[PDB]
């Protein structure tokens, strides 16, 4: 197969950067290149054809150029609509290929996230499971590391994250953690503690509640 | 152009599924259809390509097989069928048009894709939990409130926080597929001055149930 490599995996571009993305064949395609937009919600368009050829409909300010192996796509203008990941494809052969993707994230200066700890409710207790989740809401970067304690061991197991796009006004990411125990082991440790490591400080954000403290 | 899709998602390891897309807009008989797949890990696939005009078909040896392509002139509809269902075929899968431009082809409209998902679960309504600051003063200013929504299936669920009169603050997380069922969650941030002398509830509905949870969030 002819395969296609998109040299940047992710970007990050302020708006109204001249925005440049490369894609590398494995043999000469002869211009036979398109590229295909996907936007946040699943959905993809064609971008542009034969190498440079604008799809009716699309923005100005993308165009695409190369040659033999090496081809790029430029947005002459970051626009916040812009945010998506971009394929390159091969018309040359059979089996029709693409490239791995790239995707953009609008640069913003750097924020700490809020982290908040919750203890698992009383409803929850009752089935005989428990969930303590903590909430790590608008930071920048979008890598962040958490780690959980119970009575100083650390998580590793039950512990399931999630992680939001980036938020079209603010361009901060959030992230929820929680940590999955048995009512029964649960209620043989005091304290949990959500910690978190993040660009923004050398020393970790550090949320905790214990269970006896009944306020 | 429009190229519209569906054909059966939920669908347990070992059985077969016939996926549909249905074109409208132009002369079916004058572009192929390509079929492409996209796993949650980013990538796409070509899977092969049917010419209702010719009766063309061609196919990637990885899906030679597993894959049938056919197509209905008379309904303007191409189909692809897949057999030995596995957790691997879990996917979206698109079709799209192709359309000649001097030397080769352009996939250029694309349907809305159609996810396929293999597992064991059965329609399952979530549980709500409310989950209320603890122990300690948490924040000061704002307060953040959550709602926890444990092991539904399939998706999605729709969260809403006091009937939508309060959609600033509010953050709801991709849902996660833990054991064969999903789990997710929300946060919302209210001044001090709200809760607990007004009232925060989160409202979430599961469709696939028909099922509706409204739990206020009172103090622990």
């Amino acid at each position: 197969d002819i395969q296609m490599t998109q040299i940047p995996s992710s970007l990050s571009a302020s708006l109204g950067d001249r925005v440049s993305i490369s894609c590398r064949a494995s043999q000469d395609i002869n211009n036979f290149l398109n590229w295909y937009q996907q936007k946040p919600d699943g959905t993809i368009k064609l971008l542009i054809y034969f190498t440079s050829r604008s799809q009716s409909g699309v923005p100005s300010r993308f165009s695409g150029s190369g040659s033999g192996t090496d081809y790029s796509l430029t947005i002459s203008n970051l626009e916040q609509e812009d945010i998506a990941t971009y394929f390159c494809q091969q018309g040359n052969a059979l089996p029709r290929t693409f490239g791995g993707g790239t995707k953009l994230e609008i640069k913003r200066a750097d924020a700490a996230p809020t982290v908040s700890i919750f203890p698992p409710s009383s409803e929850q207790l009752t089935s005989g499971g428990a969930s303590v989740v903590c909430f790590l809401n608008n930071f920048y970067p979008k890598d962040i590391n958490v780690k959980w304690k119970i009575d100083g061991s650390e998580r590793q197991n039950g512990v399931l994250n999630s992680w939001t796009d980036q938020d079209s006004k603010d361009s901060t990411y959030s992230m929820s953690s929680t940590l999955t125990l048995t009512k029964d082991e649960y209620e043989r440790h005091n304290s949990y503690t959500c910690e978190a490591t993040h660009k923004t400080s050398t020393s970790p954000i550090v949320k905790s509640f214990n269970r006896n403290e009944c306020a | 152009v429009q190229l519209q899709q569906s054909g059966v998602e939920l669908v347990r390891a070992g059985s077969s599924v016939k996926m549909s897309c249905k074109a409208s807009g132009y002369t079916f008989t004058s572009n192929g259809i390509n079929w492409v797949k996209q796993r949650p890990g980013q990538g796409l696939e070509w899977i092969g390509y049917n010419n209702p005009g010719n009766g063309y078909i061609t196919y990637n040896e990885k899906f030679k097989g597993k894959t049938t392509l056919t197509v209905d002139k008379s309904s303007n509809t191409a189909y692809m069928q897949l057999r030995s269902l596995t957790s691997e075929d879990s996917a979206v899968y698109f079709c799209a048009r192709s359309e000649y431009y001097g030397g080769s082809y352009k996939f250029d409209y694309w349907g809305q894709g159609t996810t396929l998902t293999v597992s064991s679960a059965g329609t399952t309504p979530p549980s709500v939990y409310p989950l209320a600051p603890g122990s300690a003063a948490q924040t000061n200013s704002m307060v953040t409130l959550g709602c926890l929504v444990k092991g539904y299936f399939p998706e999605p669920v729709t969260v809403t926080w006091n009937s939508g009169s309060l959609s600033s603050g509010v953050h709801t997380f991709p849902a996660v597929l833990q054991s064969d069922l999903y789990t997710l969650s929300s946060s919302v941030t209210v001044p001090s001055s709200p809760r607990p002398s007004e009232t925060v509830t989160c409202n979430v509905a599961h469709p696939a149930s028909s099922t509706k949870v409204d739990k206020k969030i009172v103090p622990r």
